[PDB]
RNA sequence: UCGAGAGGC
């Protein structure tokens, strides 16, 4: 009755953007970016590869409500590191590692009879 | 072969895939078995108009146990969501239509399988709306019973979804997930009376990793990185193309984000 | 009974005495029976405290005996709440009951009166005594929906 | 000894102690006659009646008596000086803070202190529940209507 | 056959009643400690036995598993409770026309069952369904 | 009593309540339907034009909205059924029955009102479903559970009546309560055994997940706290980690067992400045008890510091016990062999030493101490038998519980469970009573027809030597029922009783109001306490405080 | 009974503003804002009536006067300037 | 009333098992157990749908409009 | 509906518990557990 | 699976609830109270079947 | 900035307690018959048997959030084999001339009893501990 | 609830993924807390859980009849039998993260009912809806949108707190309020008022 | 509307 409609845990709303970013206030070099339409799957794996970036200082995200299809992710780097980009080249190696997968995966199952 | 992520296979069937995963980190494969839950599309009944029923049970009732019905969507890249096409309510390019009517004539009780669905929709050439059916006695899945006297007229239309929306949509069943099965990595307490290693069982999967010795420290600083997984897929997509298609909707996603970050 | 007393050094020690507990009460016949304590002589039936050792006496015991029936549990409520009920029990002369027999047969308005028990009585009561309320009262300003003199209502507020 | 009071000092120390940084080793600034005076006049601005009568400031004097002992027990010389650390500044920070927060505990009138504790004492006698004495709500309903004929009377005599 | 006998309050007053068949056992260790610690029957002079203990419990409270086991507080709210479950009333629930009428889509019966269900029809009408359940804190919801 | 002292009101609403973390202490999770039925009059002023005007074009069928406009002369527009609905032009000095937004005072109630605490304010926060949503921490002081309890919201209606809610009976205000001198609220079941559980010496975190743990705190400061292990591997302590959550400025001593400044066995609590030193925490630290963690930030930084100090606490908690786990099972409640043996060994000592004092009795060698009966010496001697029994094989139980118990663990956090229950589910449950005595002859001379007469053997008048996790025999069965519902009905008796004593207390003490004198007076002006509470004090910004002068030596006073 | 008023010097009331008085006049000028009625200070981007008469009494801005009253019917009346406020 | 689609839990479809289960129980003589392992029901959330199911619809069927 | 056609009503019910209470004698006659909660508890039985 | 034991009035479906009494035409030895003049009383509530 | 404490400790006893991988850690200063030590340590990470020896170090460095080593970019100021950072909450005067120093490694505790250490920790929280096998 | 006075309410719903899970990908239908079984000594639900758990593996029945010699550790034994740990004990990994959980958790099948209590047959809410025809009050139940009672005992509550504008509103202005006219000298409401 | 019954915290 109260429920809300469950394709909006993917589609977006009216005026909603995918990505909201923001400054940090008290802390340098930091930034908040407002994921909309997403859950732990995305944000887990964007922070999980952030933190193997050896000048990436600090990396976390939150699902501040389960009814909300949402997280927010911060992220603090070295000074000259745009955050942007340390997003951008996580979000990069992660497709690269995911295609490598599927190469590796479908070389093996085609080797595989039955 | 690639420099990366490596998969080996243990066994393959038609109905699921045992395999490891090596040189990933968690988030990784947790993604993936989520993406292979909820992410990947499919095609399933998502409206039932009833013309007549005589049945025991109720229209909303049957409606519900046509929706979970599995379908071939092999090919359902090809087919667009409903939401996204531009035909008035649903179109030759966006959705499958099905229709089953059934008469009770028998004295004996009739039944009413997934086999006696019948698609009108013009496919135009896809691999998609066959019930998938696995019954050595090739019926379908039981979806209803007659006695004489009673029908059942009715059209489905089968619309693109994920499992987000309804668990209709979902291409696998199971995802079996193990790594470190000796607890290598003091990531969880086992909960014991006398001995935790005599009252806990082994797991099938100790056999492919060497046990470690008494005398030797506790190897802290490794990670996990190894992943026995075991994917079983209903029907409506084989289990390669589930994983597949699951991986690809992960890069999908990330590649998403990364239009959008082009785009502010 | 195991108390505790100062010792001559200073510090308070456990010393251990005699009590008598009986199953019947007589206070005045018992407490002047020789070889006893005359001042700590003790009952839980206050209402011969107050017969006999005057009404603070009897609200001390009063307040005594909610004390011991609040701790039996292991709660505890601030000494001031525990007070005040005991003192307004007390103030009107001996010990005004918790029912429609004590506080309710007082000259605390009418209208406060019929909102507890013996409504219609009450009013009958009044009407023949030809009583005035007050209309200080919460109950009589709930009654007639105005702001009762509560908190917030206490005062008046104006223009400079 | 442990007993409900308004303004608890111990916790004023530590305040002190941290935000003066009192190092433990240097002498106080504190002069005896310092210390003396200012718990002294202290304990006349620690105001709960501002009437100016006998009877009044009796009242008052009355009112704030064991307050003023756990005070002056706390704020004793030798404390100040061996047991805490104050320096002068920390001293009548400590001075100004109890006064402050002692006049924060008076009560506020217009208080509906009456229904406050009728509230406070039968909330948890609904909690009640399970030598031979009677206790609990018996016993509560033999105090709050004065029972004549009580089912226990005992007489506990020394 | 003079077999079984009807017994009121009044004439069991006169009667000294076995728990079981095993009572009139001659009695003449190795005892399992996980087993429930029964006295000894200590009496001879029986004149009846009981049919079986579990009848003295009700018809709501024969649905209760090991209600041997619990706080018995918690029998007598299960035994409210079970008047309010949702299962299949009646077969012919389609015919009758109620003023109100709540039926389980999958009804199933239960995967531990009283013997006394039997004879209660539970097992053929249930109003529950076997959930896997898992006791766990899980982000505190 | 039914249309003038109390009586049916409009603005008003009822659901089932159920908890929600990731939501702050006086926030309310509000259903959207019942947001879009509540009105609120909000008058026109430059200030609220431009919101009102949208609010107003939204139209009562979606939220934020409005249902109706009130014009100067007072002609009403319902903007459900009105051709006007869309080309409004709100003038100066009209009103708006806008919806329920955010943010807004709602006086929340859960019944039977015997509190203050019971009928607190709150802020508005919609939410999608069709549950009131609130804090765990404010259902001690609703009494409420999740079980499928109802609650009440009012609606005020005047901007003079939404100060007062908010400046009176908002949650925060109400945390320490008059009542008992000490905190309603504190850290609850979940949040109490995660809080022990991270707070353990032998609890470290890693880089990854103390990085997510800081996030999750609303006012952190933005600074990664340096590690308490940095060398072999970069570790946190819960007890560090934690820390972030207690503002700087907070000192909190307590001494429990063996509390040496070493503290072996991490006994007591030592915070200073925000950052706690040693000490596992449980409910003595951050419960509602007195001298808390909670009252002491309270007194110092403030009622919505403390409010904030709940959230903050309850998210970090729950995250990393989210990701820790939690369970029970029945393994639990099973003791091994030797202490099964052991307790089976003192139920039959306990068996014997009642035995030998019942046959000595039926020699008359009874030496019947003065005040009583020969059988009530008896009873009283057999009944402190059994007891000591019960206790003895359940502090057997308790002790042979290792630290992995769950019910341990429940019960050392002090989130639920007790002695008794683990006594009952894994000892033995023990003797059953009514009326005070133990079971009594229902029968002539016997308790049931498969007992000879006269028997006063310990099970034969209800005594249940088996354990819930052992199970009671149809005797013991019948015996532990006859209990319980004399149980069922003294809650049943009490219930009532209690309400009528609340009733009489509350209608006769209803018009005691501390004047502008101090004088605790009436309506009548008779006075009551001419100092309330003999010192003036409100019952709150009070504590428990020694005295140092009374006790110790006069040898150490003059030291 | 013509004036029963007190001078301002004797004055034995509280010199602090208790809660429920401060409650009532933040509701006043709170309600007062809510019609279109003058405001005496600079808002720093407020529309919330409530924050405004917060801020209106933190800078003692608010000409209301408190009649506390005696309970022999005798007041005294304390400008909001002279109230103390913690 | 009639055997549902697919487990509750994992979603692994059991409606097209129910006859199978029941002539592998009538015709075989075989035991629930080995039934349910036959048809490749191996967890125990999939084995409750079949195992514990009351086919309600054989009584609806009885009654005649 | 097997319940509500086992069930007694006794008609005395203010609370006294003797009457409410399991008396010795329901030993096989009435359940033991089996009882409305709160008011006229015990009072209601069921066979 | 119906077990009758019902009455149906007017499409309602009715039950008797079994009426507990005290049996008739037993004779019962009461204790009166302490300060009652009398002390003990043996009833009987004759009834005629 | 610099080292404020050294010594070399030989350990008596070594009690795990109710924990699973903590340690108590009791040892005595050698050549120095005067100075006795105990500790919170991690068994787990540092493994620390009975009757062995131990080199204690007690710096102030080497306000600022924390971040991570890059790489072999940064000097460490350790050739040791366990390092931690904790508070002092209390020195007391055992005797005459004689000090214990307390300390809080996130819980871990640290009592140290002597008197040749005296003008080096201060009441500071920046304490350092450096321990090398 | 379950068969032994173990009464809740759904509050919260969670898709597969966002559930734990275990090594065999199998997931709770429901999640309780552990806190609710140790006040209430109930432990036949766990035993049940435990039966239930081998009933299923199985394919028999569970014995769960009260009076008989079926044990916790006969039970834990067969249960071993099939390669599950002996107290229902499971490895279950976070569904959000897929790291392991520190704890083991009680896993397995408990009969469960659906209580008649859903929330959307009783929520409610009134603003300004249809009075009685006595006394111009609000309507008694949601069945005739009424209003909700503010009794004595939260008028008391409210007094407790000094709202005293409050109480005036919600006892006037929000229902029933209405005006009279009254003569000063016989101080009744007898005056005959034409408005008009 | 009245009267009655059952149920929830
Ligand atoms: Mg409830
Ligand atoms: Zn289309
Ligand atoms: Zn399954
Ligand atoms: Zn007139």
């Amino acid at each position: 009755m109260n429920a809300p409609d469950r394709f909006e845990l993917f589609l977006l709303g009216e005026g909603e953007s995918k990505l909201k970013i923001d400054p940090d206030t008290k802390a340098p070099n930091a930034v908040v970016i407002t994921f909309e339409k997403e859950d732990h799957t995305l944000g887990n794996l964007i922070r999980a590869e952030l933190l193997n970036d050896r000048k990436v200082l600090f990396a976390a995200y939150k699902v501040e409500h389960p009814f909300f299809a949402r997280f927010k992710l911060r992220i603090q780097t070295t000074e000259g590191y745009d955050p942007k980009d340390a997003l951008k080249n996580a979000c990069n190696s992660i497709i690269n590692k995911l295609g490598a997968l599927k190469t590796n995966f479908e070389t093996e199952w085609n080797l595989q009879t039955l | 072969s690639e420099e990366g992520p490596q998969v080996k296979i243990r066994e393959a069937s038609k109905d699921n895939v045992d395999f490891i995963l090596s040189n990933v980190d968690l988030a990784m494969a947790n993604s993936l078995r989520r993406v292979m839950i909820a992410e990947i599309p499919t095609l399933a009944i998502d409206s039932v108009e009833v013309e007549t029923n005589t049945t025991v049970l109720a229209d909303e009732f049957i409606a519900h146990r046509l929706g979970l019905i599995p379908l071939q969507s092999m090919d359902i890249e090809q087919l667009e969501y409903s939401r996204d096409c531009f035909c008035e309510d649903h179109c030759d390019k966006c959705s499958v239509v099905l229709t089953l009517q059934a008469f009770g004539e028998s004295e004996s009780t009739t039944n009413v399988y997934s086999k006696d669905l019948v698609i009108v929709s013009n496919l135009m050439g896809r691999n998609i709306g066959h019930p998938i059916i696995q019954d050595k006695e090739g019926n379908g899945v039981l979806i209803c019973k007659l006695r004489k006297g009673q029908e059942l007229k009715l059209t489905c239309v089968a619309k693109k979804g994920i499992a987000k929306e309804h668990a209709k949509w979902g291409p696998a069943a199971a995802i079996e997930f193990e790594y470190d099965p000796w607890n290598k990595l003091k990531h969880t307490d086992y909960w014991y009376e006398q001995d935790s290693a005599k009252e806990w069982p082994q797991s099938k999967n100790c056999e492919y990793e060497d046990p470690p010795n008494e005398g030797d420290p506790f190897d802290y600083k490794a990670q996990a990185d190894t992943f026995y997984m075991n994917v079983e897929s209903v029907g409506s997509i084989p289990v390669d193309q589930v994983v597949v298609r699951g991986i690809d909707t992960l890069q999908k996603k990330v590649a998403s984000i990364l239009l959008a970050l082009t785009q502010m | 009974y195991d108390r505790k007393v100062p010792s001559p050094t200073g510090e308070y020690v456990k010393e251990p005495e005699w009590v008598l507990e009986t199953d019947g009460v007589n206070l005045s016949e018992v407490m002047t029976v020789p070889g006893i304590d005359p001042t700590r002589i003790y009952t839980n039936s206050f209402i011969d405290i107050m017969e006999v050792l005057g009404i603070e006496a009897g609200r001390a015991a009063l307040y005594k005996e909610v004390y011991n029936v609040i701790a039996s549990d292991g709660s505890y409520v601030n000494y001031r709440h525990m007070a005040l009920l005991v003192d307004v029990m007390t103030t009107q002369g001996g010990l005004t009951s918790v029912t429609r027999h004590g506080f309710n047969r007082s000259n605390t308005g009418a209208l406060m009166r019929c909102s507890f028990e013996e409504t219609v009585e009450i009013l009958f009561e009044a009407g023949a005594s030809a009583e005035l309320d007050d209309c200080r009262g919460v109950s009589e300003n709930v009654i007639l929906g105005q702001m009762a003199p509560i908190g917030t209502g206490a005062f008046d507020v104006m223009i400079d | 000894a442990n007993w409900p009071l308004p303004v608890n000092i111990r916790r004023i120390i530590q305040n002190a102690q941290q935000t003066f940084h009192i190092d433990h080793t240097k002498p106080s600034d504190l002069t005896i006659k310092d210390i003396v005076l200012g718990v002294k006049d202290l304990q006349e601005n620690l105001l709960v009646l501002r009437g100016k009568n006998e009877i009044i400031q009796n009242a008052q004097r009355d009112a704030v008596t064991l307050f003023c002992c756990l005070l002056r027990s706390r704020l004793a010389t030798r404390r100040v000086l061996q047991e805490y650390r104050l320096t002068k500044q920390a001293f009548d920070w400590v001075l100004s803070n109890i006064e402050a927060q002692f006049l924060r505990s008076v009560v506020h009138p217009g208080e509906m202190v009456g229904v406050l504790a009728a509230q406070s004492i039968g909330e948890p006698a609904t909690q009640m529940t399970l030598k031979k004495v009677t206790s609990g709500v018996p016993r509560l309903k033999e105090i709050l209507n004065v029972a004549k004929n009580m089912k226990t009377p005992s007489l506990t005599v020394y | 056959e003079g077999l079984v006998e009807y017994i009121d309050a009044e004439e069991e007053e006169s009667i000294l009643i076995a728990m079981q068949p095993e009572d009139l056992e001659p009695a003449e260790l190795d005892v399992d400690p996980a087993k429930r610690i029964r006295v000894s029957h200590h009496a001879t002079t029986f004149t009846h036995c009981e049919i079986h203990p579990s009848m003295i419990l009700g018809v709501a409270a024969s649905i209760i598993p090991f209600p041997d086991h619990n706080q018995s507080p918690r029998n007598t709210y299960q035994s409210a409770m079970g008047k309010q479950a949702m299962g299949v009333f009646l077969t012919n629930y389609n015919v009758r026309m109620d003023t109100m009428a709540n039926i389980l889509y999958y009804p199933q019966k239960p995967l531990g069952t009283t013997r006394a269900m039997e004879y209660l029809k539970f097992r053929e009408l249930p109003a529950g369904q076997n959930a896997i359940v898992a006791i766990a804190c899980y982000s505190g919801y | 009593r039914g249309n003038l002292m109390g009586k049916r009101v409009d603005f008003s609403a009822r659901t089932v309540i159920s908890g929600d973390p990731n939501l702050e202490l006086d926030q309310v999770g509000v259903p959207k339907s019942i947001a879009k039925t509540l009105t609120y009059p909000e008058v026109v002023t430059p200030y609220n034009i431009d919101r009102l005007t949208q609010l107003v074009r939204n139209g009562p069928n979606e939220h934020p909205g409005a249902k109706y406009v009130i014009r100067d002369s007072g002609d009403r527009i319902d903007l459900r059924y009105s051709k006007r609905a869309g080309d409004i032009q709100l003038q100066y000095g009209w009103k708006v029955e806008r919806h329920i937004m955010d943010n807004d005072p709602v006086l929340f109630n859960r019944q039977p009102s015997l509190h203050k605490m019971s009928m607190m304010a709150h802020r508005v926060k919609v939410i999608p479903y069709s549950t009131f949503r609130l804090n765990l921490s404010v259902t001690s002081p609703y009494n409420a559970d999740f079980d499928g309890d109802e609650m009440n919201l009012h609606v005020p209606q005047s901007e003079e009546t939404r100060a007062e809610l908010s400046q009176l009976c908002a949650v925060p205000l109400q945390i320490v309560s008059p009542q008992s001198n000490k905190p309603c609220m504190g850290i609850v079941q979940d949040t109490l055994c995660g809080i022990r559980k991270l707070t353990l010496r032998d609890t470290f975190i890693e880089l990854d997940q103390v990085l997510n743990m800081l996030y999750w705190v609303p006012d952190w400061d933005g600074v990664i706290p340096t590690p308490a292990i940095i060398k072999p591997k970069p570790l946190w302590s819960g007890k560090q980690i934690l820390s972030v959550a207690i503002p700087n400025g907070i000192h909190l001593q307590r001494f429990d067992e063996g509390t040496t400044l070493l503290s072996p066995k991490d006994n007591g609590m030592l915070i200073i400045d925000g950052q706690i030193i040693f000490g596992v925490v449980e409910k003595k630290t951050v419960g509602s008890s007195n001298g808390g963690l909670i009252h002491v930030v309270t007194r110092e930084k403030g009622p919505q510091v403390c409010a904030k100090l709940f959230g903050n606490i309850q998210k970090v908690v729950n995250f990393w016990l989210l990701h820790n786990g939690f369970s029970t099972g029945i393994g639990d409640t099973i003791a091994d062999g030797p202490t099964m043996r052991e307790i089976t060994e003192t139920i039959a000592e306990a068996k014997k030493k009642v035995l030998d004092v019942t046959k000595e009795a039926q020699a008359n060698l009874l030496t019947a101490k003065h005040g009583m009966t020969l059988r009530e010496s008896f009873e009283d001697n057999v009944v402190r038998f059994l007891n000591e029994a019960r206790d003895k094989a359940g502090r057997l139980a308790e002790v042979n519980l290792k630290d992995l118990n769950n019910v341990k663990q429940m019960v050392m956090a002090g989130s639920k469970g007790s002695f008794i229950n683990i006594a009952q589910m894994s000892a033995c449950v023990g003797q059953q009573s009514v009326e005070g005595k133990r079971i009594a002859f229902g029968f002539v001379d016997r308790t049931l027809p498969h007992f000879s007469k006269d028997d006063y053997s310990p099970e034969s008048k209800g005594f249940v030597e088996n354990s819930y996790l052992r199970g009671l025999t149809p005797q013991e069965f019948f015996f532990h029922a006859m209990g319980g519902r004399e149980g069922l009905i003294d809650t049943a008796v009490k219930t009532a009783e209690t309400g009528y004593i609340q009733r009489r207390l509350v209608k006769a003490l209803e018009d005691i109001m501390v004047h502008y004198d101090n004088t605790t007076r009436n309506s009548l002006g008779n006075v009551i306490q001419f100092i309330y509470g003999e010192d003036g004090m409100d019952a709150a910004h009070i504590e428990k405080q020694s005295l140092d002068t009374i006790g110790g030596s006069d040898a150490a006073f003059e030291k | 009974l013509k004036e029963k008023a007190i001078p301002k010097d004797q004055r034995a009331t509280t010199p602090y503003m208790t809660k429920y008085e401060r409650a009532r006049i933040l509701g006043t000028r709170a309600l007062q804002i809510s019609m279109n009625a003058p405001v005496f200070v600079d808002l720093e981007g407020e529309t919330d009536p409530l924050r405004i008469a917060m801020k209106e009494l933190a800078e003692k801005k608010i000409p209301l006067v408190i009649r506390r009253y005696l309970p022999d019917g005798s007041f005294e009346d304390w400008s909001v300037e002279e109230l103390i406020v913690d | 009333m009639i055997v549902p689609v697919r487990c509750f839990s994992c979603g692994k479809v059991v409606g097209d098992k129910w006859e199978s289960y029941l002539n592998l129980l009538q015709e075989d003589e075989l035991d629930e157990g080995t039934a349910l392992s036959r048809l490749g029901l191996k967890r125990y959330c999939c084995r409750r749908m079949i195992l514990t199911h009351v086919d309600l619809i054989e009584k609806f069927l009885r009654y005649n409009p | 509906t097997l319940s509500h056609l086992r069930r007694t009503n006794t008609p005395i019910g203010g609370k006294l518990a003797k009457p409410r209470q399991l008396h010795n004698t329901h030993w096989g006659l009435v359940c033991p557990a089996e009882t409305p909660e709160g008011q006229a508890c015990g009072l209601v039985k069921n066979l | 699976f119906d077990m009758g034991g019902y009455f149906i009035i007017n499409g309602s479906e009715k039950v008797l609830i079994a009426q507990e009494r005290s049996a008739g035409n037993i004779v019962q030895v009461f204790k009166k109270a302490a300060p009652s003049p009398i002390s003990h009383v043996a009833e009987i509530r004759s009834a005629l079947e | 900035s610099n080292t404020l404490f050294d010594d070399i400790f030989q350990v008596s006893e070594v009690d795990p307690g109710r924990y699973n991988k903590v340690c108590r850690i009791e040892a005595a200063s050698t050549t120095q018959d005067q100075c006795k030590l105990t500790l919170d340590i991690n068994v787990e990470l540092f493994p620390v048997a009975a009757q062995d020896s131990l080199t204690v170090t007690i710096a102030s460095s080497l306000t600022r959030s924390w971040r991570p080593p890059q790489a072999g970019d940064r000097s460490l100021a350790d050739d040791y084999d366990y390092v931690m950072y904790g508070t002092a909450y209390k020195f007391e005067e055992v005797s005459k001339d004689l000090i214990a120093v307390y300390y809080s490694f996130g819980g871990l505790l640290m009592r140290l009893e002597g008197n040749y250490r005296n003008l080096n920790n201060l009441k500071q929280e920046n304490a350092y501990l450096l321990i090398r096998r | 609830a379950s068969r032994h006075g173990q009464k809740g309410t759904i509050g919260i719903t969670y898709r597969r993924e966002d559930m734990p899970f275990t090594a065999e990908g199998i997931v709770p239908d429901l999640i309780i807390n552990p806190h609710a079984i140790p006040s209430r000594m109930t432990v036949a639900h766990l035993i049940e859980c435990l039966l239930s758990k081998v009933a299923a593996l199985s394919g028999n029945e569970g014995d769960a009849s009260p009076f008989t010699d079926i044990t916790v550790e006969g039970i834990s034994k067969l249960l071993r039998e099939h390669g599950y740990q002996s107290r229902g004990f499971e490895v279950m990994y976070n569904g959000h993260t897929g790291k392991k959980l520190m704890a083991q958790i009680f896993f397995g099948p408990t009969y469960y009912q659906r209580l008649r209590h859903m929330v959307d047959d009783k929520i409610h809410a009134r603003a300004r809806g249809p009075m009685q025809v006595l006394t111009r009050q609000p309507v008694e139940g949601r069945s005739r949108d009424g209003g909700l009672r503010f009794g004595e005992m939260e008028r008391d509550c409210m007094i407790a707190h000094g709202a005293a504008s409050f109480l005036k509103e919600r006892l006037m202005e929000a229902s029933d309020a209405f005006r009279v006219h009254i003569c000063g000298i016989c101080g009744l409401m007898t005056v005959i008022a034409k408005l008009n």
